[PDB]
RNA sequence: AGGUA
């Protein structure tokens, strides 16, 4: 039976190059996927590589992965405006539209490593099984 | 249709054969000084050649 | 060519080989240093001293130097092809590219026209004529004021 | 290289340069290696009974003289008496081994293989052999994938319990009650699904019998073969790779003469997987000149069909070929020009067919090329089009339309009525005379009767001077 | 006798493509010389695009305006009215999917921005020069990156079945595929709420106008990568007969001549399983030929055998 | 050189071509220039529909004025068809679009 | 033909070389040839021999045949009008002005690299083969350009 | 979106709606940009003015890539398509069309 | 190709 997975929760070095694509202008995504990359340890990778034994196959599931961490991020930076709102924070208009204020902002990054790293807990769950 | 019910009362039938007969342009008159006629060796020879 | 290279250097030798050589090389990049120095002069590319005129004779001879080129491409396949040994060399000498391609330039050729005859001064005035156009001179894509 | 190209020219001899030419003897070592890799697929289809049944019936087709000789066999290592020898002794084997089934086994299935060691087939005849042997691997690991798929997402359990458990037998109920022995969840739960599974499992057990031979042996046998075609086509390409400089150099002679570079060596690397598929060297003579002989073929194809805008049978571009060098031969000999009449005589053909030959050969030309060398109009602004009515004969055909349907509407009823279907005046349909009298319900001489009738009155100089001008 | 208020234009879709084609050409064959009626299937061909002359089947059956309405189910050909021939289009199933010279070499790239990847990287990856990444794993190789022949080479062998990577317009094609639109509009509307840096906040407008653009358009961005390549109707490339030798022919059917040899030799290969640097020659020959006959002279031109100038394209 | 009916194209069908009887005379984009300039409107619509491409309006114009009657068909010229199937013949859709 | 002769074989010591040239009597003269829309032209006729050497050893004639008039295709005719016939047509060759093979010092003015101070360049233009340059630019230094790579 | 290059005809009727109605958003302030002749024919609002008289391919794709949905109103658009045009004569057919248009 | 405005 297969019942090992650890995940490589929190770190400070999760939000150290995250943003590092190999090419000019960087841009969302392609920091999704070093997001949930580093949030899985080495056990976690000869897990995934034993457990699925399809190259389309491992290359669906790592989209899949990608499609929910995308969504849990996604949501909470939207529960995160919530609550921003809730604690008196406003919409500041700039040349870009709407913002929060800066004493109630914290930046994408830490939400994506937290949503990227609870995924790797649920995937963690989904094969301790 | 039209065409064959004129041939069917007329008695007339298709020629085998249509005309491709050089004219002269409109526009252009005059008089036909010379008459060059060029026939391949190995084919049969007219009378005007 | 030569004779102009040797002008252009101050020469007395008006012929020589016709490829260059270091000599010719290293003279050219004096010559090119000094003027750029301000000792020499340029030249320009209008002076009729400059351009030259290629008549009938030497554009005919020009592209049968061609023909004879692809020819001798040909014959030089069909000697290693052919036998090594003796074969009679009328049977390997190919008389098609020379002659279609004298056709080709006597005919159909941007410097070959039909003779504008319609009158003995047209006829003087055609063949009399110079052109800067046509297969190593210049294209319409020009004004380029100074040659015009 | 990386050199801002955009020439598949250039990096296609950055792809040849890596590789290194290879000697005469290195040929002989690589076609040693291919044929190792055919041995062992031939030892490998030697071990599976099927094919050779099917073998053994085309021979019997053959000995029936049903099928060609040449279609079945070319060549042996030691014609039709050799062949039924070795096909007499290889059912002899074939039915010894088979008996063995339904140590000694062993024994026999050697002797088996040894004995299709002398065969050498058609190339059809084993790549048949080779695709019967690979669709058994596929309707095997069908039938694996299946137990898999239904265990796997029936069951929810992982791929990796699977293996150890199932393997080693795969057609019993040993593993049934070995993973129910642990009281798993998924084992309770298999319970539910075991009816597909045991189906399957029957087809399975149906599949060992058609081929004779228990399963594992099956996997024993087709590994052993995907081994071999591996090796051979890994070889294979290595022998192609390696001679793709002659493919070039050869190309190049022909590029001067029309049609591109690229896809004459492509026709000729074509041709030289050909040559490999067919090489061998028990003949003895070296690979490069049996392969300069299909680089050729291909390529003449290639100039055939690739480079004629409109189409020309391969022996009609040989016959233009022929008809070029002779040619030049009168031409060079008698020094004024080729005549037709020297063509003629040369050719069993008589010369109409040679003009018309001539003019086949030259190609069709752009019309965007200039019209009196480089105007700027193109020669396809001046072609007029002939599929086009024109609006006076347009005009005249509405008139003559019109004319016609007045003058029908001048005579009777009946007589108009059944000229209009008899020859399709003024519907998009026509009808024949019989139709248009089982519709008057009359079908007799009567109908002819009335459509004469009308031709006579139409015959008058009262509906036909209208009529007259039309037709001169 | 038409009515619209407005035209549209948008990216062709392979299945609407198809919708517009009657046949697919499969031959490069044009014609029976002697016998000057299409071949079956060429790029004339009365079978896909319709009888040559008026309302009649090209076999000698159906002769008459009587049969209009009904197609010649004897034969291939069909019976219409020979002007169907000048608008009938066809499609041409390419073998391998080919990029679209018109979004690669226009001054702004819409293959390179849509993918904010420089031009250099896009010609090195379609002409076969160099890897690139479509997806990796759990890799330290981005999800989007070229590599070398060693250096993909080297990802292969330290990193095994998780590495999926590929070369040409089809890897191209799979970045596109991978890629969606809506979701990163999204990602990039909550991350303009949150993000306050002035140059994030640039690069997160610019890039949710364009998405937001492109959704707005209705188009999918594998679009861009040709898999099916529509084929003009023969009218509109005419070959008509000359007097002697010489006959016209379109430039536009030299190059479809041209683009179904390559198609057809690369199926061809395919099948007999030839060497990956053949394949990606054929490939290569595929790629060149589609963008010559798109726009040929932005490729190092391409000429005819017999006629010394450059090939007239579409463009 | 003057025409009414003649030499028309194959790929395109304006009219032109014959050494015996010439085309029509270029109505070039300056002479469109020049009618747009004044409110003419109808002239534009002949020189572009009824005369130059559009043939099942010039086929019908020809009869209505044959029969002795004055007015045009708008139709759609076949240049802008061709125009339409050669932007298809690219990896571009182009369309007609009612209200 | 001096030039290009004589042709050496690749391997083999199978020499083609030149002797002389001769013109043939036109086959119709330029009435005819304008009445019959043919080309007046001359034949060419060419004494060739091919010379095999020792095989194989260093050079030196072992044997040698000789072709005599060969005829290698039809060059136009010269009228004495100053005029070519060629499919019944008279035909003009128009003399070409060009730029004379040698060497040009030109100023490049007009385009100065953002800096000013008009250069110069040196243009080695040969009868026949590739062009060779020799540029300045504004920061004194010198380059070489093959054609206009 | 704050930097958009947009017609200020359309910008004129929306500051002129945004102020009329009680809605003031945002905004909406503007300010006019001169472009060259050439640039101005090339940046216009229908793809097939553009592509006629200028760079064809680059506009076509440009177009075909944003999805552009001209709706004539143009002199050399109605040109290309051939129907009368919306000037002088034609003025009063296309003022009928307008009618015709987004109501019954 | 050349010539015309």
């Amino acid at each position: 039976m297969t019942k090992i997975t650890v995940n490589y929760t929190v770190d400070v070095k999760d939000i150290q190059p995250k943003h590092v694509r190999s090419e000019s202008n960087p841009q969302n995504q392609n920091k999704i996927r070093r997001a949930w990359v580093l949030s899985l340890s080495d056990n976690a990778m000869e897990v995934i590589q034993n457990k699925i034994k399809s190259a389309p196959a491992r290359h669906a599931y790592y989209e899949a992965i990608d499609r929910e961490v995308s969504n849990k991020w996604i949501e909470l930076m939207r529960k995160h405006t919530t609550e921003s709102l809730n604690a008196g924070a406003k919409f500041i208009m700039t040349s870009c539209g709407e913002r929060l204020e800066d004493d109630y902002c914290g930046n994408a990054d830490e939400r994506l490593i937290v949503a990227a790293q609870i995924v790797a807990e649920t995937i963690a769950a989904d094969f301790n099984r | 249709p039209e065409e064959k019910l004129l041939r069917a009362i007329f008695g007339e039938k298709a020629s085998d054969v249509k005309d491709s007969s050089l004219r002269v342009p409109n526009g252009v008159s005059g008089t036909v000084i010379d008459v060059q006629v060029f026939t391949r060796d190995g084919v049969e020879k007219d009378k005007r050649a | 060519g030569r004779m102009k290279f040797n002008r252009s250097l101050l020469r007395e030798e008006i012929e020589g080989s016709g490829i260059l050589s270091k000599d010719d090389i290293i003279d050219v990049m004096k010559k090119l240093i000094d003027i750029r120095n301000g000792k020499g002069e340029v030249d320009d590319i209008d002076h009729l001293g400059n351009r030259r005129i290629r008549s009938v004779g030497e554009m005919a001879e020009n592209q049968f130097r061609v023909g004879l080129v692809r020819v001798e491409r040909a014959v030089k396949e069909r000697l290693s092809l052919g036998d090594l040994d003796t074969l009679m060399p009328q049977d390997m000498i190919n008389a098609k590219p020379i002659s279609a391609a004298v056709k080709e330039f006597f005919g159909s050729s941007q410097l070959s026209q039909f003779m504008d005859q319609n009158n003995p001064l047209s006829e003087i005035t055609h063949k009399r004529r110079i052109s800067a156009l046509g297969p190593g001179g210049l294209t319409r894509e020009r004004a380029g004021f100074e040659v015009r | 290289e990386i050199g801002r190209t955009t020439d598949p020219v250039r990096m296609y001899m950055r792809e040849m340069g890596t590789v290194e030419l290879l000697t005469r003897e290195g040929e002989i070592d690589i076609a040693k290696r291919i044929e190792d890799g055919i041995n062992q697929v031939q030892c490998s289809v030697a071990e599976y009974p099927e094919a050779i049944t099917y073998l053994l019936e085309q021979y019997d087709r053959v000995e029936a003289e049903e099928a060609r000789l040449s279609d079945l066999i070319t060549g042996f290592v030691d014609d039709p008496e050799l062949a039924r020898e070795k096909f007499a002794e290889l059912r002899a084997q074939y039915v010894v081994t088979r008996d063995t089934i339904k140590a000694t086994a062993q024994e026999e299935i050697l002797k088996l293989s040894e004995v299709f060691k002398q065969f050498r087939l058609v190339p059809k005849q084993f790549d048949y052999l080779v695709n019967s042997m690979r669709v058994m691997m596929d309707r095997v690991r069908t039938q694996e994938r299946l137990i898999m798929k239904l265990c796997v997402e029936q069951c929810k359990m992982p791929k990796k319990n699977f293996i150890t458990l199932f393997t080693g037998n795969e057609t019993s109920d040993t593993w049934f009650n070995a993973a129910i022995a642990m009281n798993k969840p998924w084992s309770e739960k298999l319970h539910d699904v075991s009816e597909e599974v045991h189906r399957a499992l029957q087809k399975l057990q149906q599949i060992e019998e058609e081929t004779g031979l228990t399963i594992e042996q099956v996997k024993d046998i087709n590994r052993r073969m995907s081994i071999g075609e591996a090796k051979a086509r890994r070889a294979k390409k290595e022998m192609v790779e390696a001679n793709l400089r002659l493919v070039i150099s050869i190309a190049k002679k022909y590029t001067n003469r029309g049609l591109q570079f690229l896809d004459l060596i492509q026709e000729g690397n074509i041709g030289l997987m050909k040559a490999v598929d067919k090489f061998e060297y028990r003949r003895g003579y070296k690979f490069s000149t049996y392969a300069t002989w299909w680089i050729r073929q291909a390529i003449t194809r290639s100039i055939a069909d690739q480079a004629r805008t409109i189409r020309i049978p391969v022996h009609m571009i040989e016959t233009i070929n022929k008809l070029n060098r002779i040619s030049r031969q009168m031409l060079q000999e008698m020094g004024r020009e080729p005549t037709p009449e020297e063509l003629a005589e040369r050719m069993l053909m008589p010369e109409d067919k040679i003009r018309k030959v001539l003019k086949i050969a030259k190609e069709p030309i752009s019309m965007e090329t200039p019209i009196g060398d480089d105007e700027d109009s193109h020669l396809g602004d001046f072609i007029e089009d002939t599929t086009l009515e024109l609006p006076l004969d347009s005009a005249t055909t509405e008139s003559l339309r019109a004319a016609t349907h007045d003058v029908l509407a001048g005579l009777t009823a009946r007589e108009a009525k059944v000229l209009r279907m008899r020859f399709g005046i003024d519907m998009n349909t026509d009808y024949t005379l019989e139709e248009v009298g089982k519709q008057f319900d009359v079908t007799r001489e009567r109908i002819r009767q009335i459509e004469a009738k009308a031709l006579r009155k139409l015959r008058h100089p009262s509906r036909s001077e209208v009529l007259r001008s039309f037709l001169d | 006798t038409e009515e619209f208020d407005a035209i549209k234009i948008a990216l062709a879709s392979p299945d609407m493509i198809r919708s517009w084609s009657f046949g697919e050409v499969k031959k490069p064959e044009t014609i029976n010389y002697r016998t000057f009626k299409p071949e079956r299937d060429g790029l004339f061909c009365a079978r896909i695009f319709g009888p040559v002359k008026d309302y009649e089947c090209l076999c000698g059956k159906y002769k008459r305006l009587k049969h209009r309405g009904v197609i010649c189910e004897k034969c291939g050909v069909e019976v219409t009215q020979t002007k169907v021939r000048r608008e009938r289009m066809g499609h041409i199933e390419l073998a391998s999917p080919t990029a679209h010279i018109w979004f690669l070499k226009s001054l702004p790239s819409r293959i390179g921005l849509l993918l904010d990847m420089p031009l250099r990287d896009i010609e090195r990856v379609l002409y076969f020069e160099s890897y690139v990444v479509i997806e990796g794993g759990m890799t330290n190789l981005e999800r989007q990156q070229i590599l070398t022949e060693e250096q993909y080479l080297d990802a292969l062998e330290e990193f095994g079945d998780e590495f999926d990577a590929k070369m040409g317009a089809e890897a191209i094609q799979a970045l596109l595929k991978s890629m969606d639109l809506e979701q990163e509009c999204e990602q990039l509307r909550e991350e303009l709420n949150e993000t306050n840096s002035e140059t994030k906040r640039k690069k997160l407008t610019k890039r949710i106008k364009l998405l937001e653009a492109f959704v707005q358009s209705g188009n999918k961005p594998e679009w861009m990568i040709l898999t099916v390549l529509p084929v003009l109707p023969p009218d509109l490339r005419p070959l008509v007969p000359l007097d002697g030798g010489r006959f016209a022919t379109s430039d536009l059917n030299d190059l479809y001549r041209r683009v179904i040899n390559r198609n057809n030799r690369l199926k061809r290969l395919l099948d007999l399983a030839a060497p990956d640097i053949i394949v990606r020659n054929e490939k290569r020959m595929l790629q060149e030929a589609v963008d010559a006959l798109l726009d040929n002279g932005r490729r190092g031109r391409a000429i005819t055998g017999s006629n010394k100038r450059p090939l007239k394209s579409l463009a | 050189h003057a025409r009414s009916t003649g030499s028309y194209s194959l790929v395109t069908q304006q009219p032109l071509g014959g050494k015996a009887q010439f085309g029509g005379q270029r109505f070039g984009e300056m002479e469109v220039w020049a009618l747009e300039a004044y409110g003419a409107a109808y002239t534009l619509q002949e020189m572009l529909t009824v005369k130059s491409d559009d043939v099942n309006g010039r086929t019908k114009m020809y009869k209505n004025i044959v029969d002795g009657n004055h007015q045009m068909e708008p139709g759609m010229p076949e240049s802008f068809n061709v125009l339409l199937k050669e932007i298809r013949s690219l990896g571009i859709n182009i369309e007609l679009e009612d209200e | 033909f001096r030039s290009v002769f004589p042709i050496q074989s690749y391997s083999g010591n199978s020499e083609l070389q030149y002797v002389s040239y001769r013109l043939g009597e036109p086959v119709f003269d330029v009435q005819e040839c304008q009445i019959r829309g043919v080309t007046y032209s001359a034949p060419l006729r060419v004494k060739l021999r091919l010379v095999i050497y020792e095989r194989e050893a260093p050079e030196g004639t072992v044997k040698d045949i000789k072709e005599q008039e060969v005829y290698m295709g039809e060059i136009p005719l010269m009228t004495d009008n100053g005029t070519f016939v060629i499919n019944g047509t008279e035909r003009v060759i128009v003399s070409q002005l060009h730029r004379s093979p040698g060497v040009f010092f030109d100023s490049d003015k007009g385009k100065t690299h953002s800096s000013g101070k008009v250069l110069y360049n040196a243009r080695i233009i040969p009868y026949r083969g590739s062009w060779l340059d020799f540029e300045f630019d504004p920061k004194d230094n010198l380059f070489v350009r093959i054609d206009r790579r | 979106d704050f930097l958009e290059g947009e017609q200020v005809e359309y910008s004129r009727v929306k500051i002129a709606n945004r102020e009329l109605e009680a809605n003031g958003k945002v905004g909406a302030t503007y300010s006019r940009d001169l472009l060259g002749i050439t640039k101005a024919s090339l940046a216009t609002e229908s793809f097939i003015s553009a592509a006629s008289f200028q760079e064809t391919t680059r506009v076509l794709t440009e177009a075909a890539v944003a999805g552009k949905r001209d709706e004539l109103r143009g002199l050399k658009e109605n040109v290309i398509v051939g129907r009368l045009i919306p000037a002088g004569t034609g003025y009063a057919y296309h003022q009928d069309r307008m009618r015709r248009r987004a109501a019954g």
